[PDB]
């Protein structure tokens, strides 16, 4: 599914993302926007290490989820990557929280660094009632 | 964040059953029970992932202990059947918002105060 902006902000807020690890809801929204376009079915294949990025937060199959076809798989989230291609985003939200647990935090996502880091992100939560 | 409160601890005779409860004041993804027997290091017992209801048990209690959830009351339960003297311990409820191996102590961020379970004879 493709979430509408405010629909997603309210869902992310209900799932405890706002201020999670010092990360504002607006920053999480910006990440989702540039990673997938708020799309739970987004996928991206990386020919270099043969990994795939999955779902709304584009979680990678090498370190975080198991897709069963990626070399050097760690499965740090202990989740099948297919669980991150679902309309219900609880698993995706939890795995995104696991990514930011690491020292790098939300800087792990290159797109967040190129589009959201040091960017006014007020528009992502404006008028959503969050 | 999330505060956890356990209850149901008590003294039971060997072979008996006991059910512990744990309430959470906010949303949790994974919840589990970690016990500390007298003089020993704390160890994992059982865990549950709330999204799909999958459950994970330590080899020492697998088959005997079962963990469940009541999503309406936001509570988790640890049912223990066929208790042994060796199950005597302070049982702690813990939770996290992160996805990881549910019996990995390192992913847990929220901890209760513990509820004592004593198994005699």
């Amino acid at each position: 599914k493709v979430f509408e902006r405010c629909e997603l902000a309210r869902t992310l807020k209900r799932l405890g993302m706002d201020g999670y690890r010092g990360i504002s809801l607006a920053n999480w929204m910006c990440l989702a926007k540039w990673e997938s376009g708020y799309n739970t079915r987004a996928t991206n294949y990386n020919a270099g290490d043969r990994s795939t990025d999955y779902g709304i937060f584009q979680i990678n199959s090498r370190y975080w989820c198991n897709d069963g076809k990626t070399p050097g798989a760690v499965n740090a989230c202990h989740l099948s990557c297919s669980a991150l291609l679902q309309d219900n985003i609880a698993d995706a939200v939890a795995c995104a929280k696991r990514v930011v647990r690491d020292p790098q935090g939300i800087r792990a996502w290159v797109a967040w660094r190129n589009r959201c880091q040091n960017r006014d992100v007020r528009q992502y939560v404006q008028g959503c009632g969050v | 964040q999330v505060q956890l409160q356990e209850s149901g601890g008590g003294s039971v005779q060997a072979g008996g059953s006991l059910r512990l409860s744990c309430s959470a004041s906010g949303y949790t993804y994974i919840s589990g029970w970690f016990r500390q027997a007298p003089g020993k290091e704390r160890e994992g017992v059982a865990a549950i992932r709330s999204s799909d209801g999958t459950t994970y048990y330590a080899d020492s209690v697998k088959g005997r202990f079962t963990i469940s959830q009541d999503n309406a009351k936001n509570t988790v339960y640890l049912q223990m059947n066929s208790l042994k003297p060796e199950d005597t311990a302070m049982y702690y409820c813990a939770a996290t918002e992160v996805a990881g191996w549910p019996l990995d102590i390192g992913i847990y961020d929220y901890w209760g105060q513990g509820t004592e379970v004593t198994v005699s004879s």
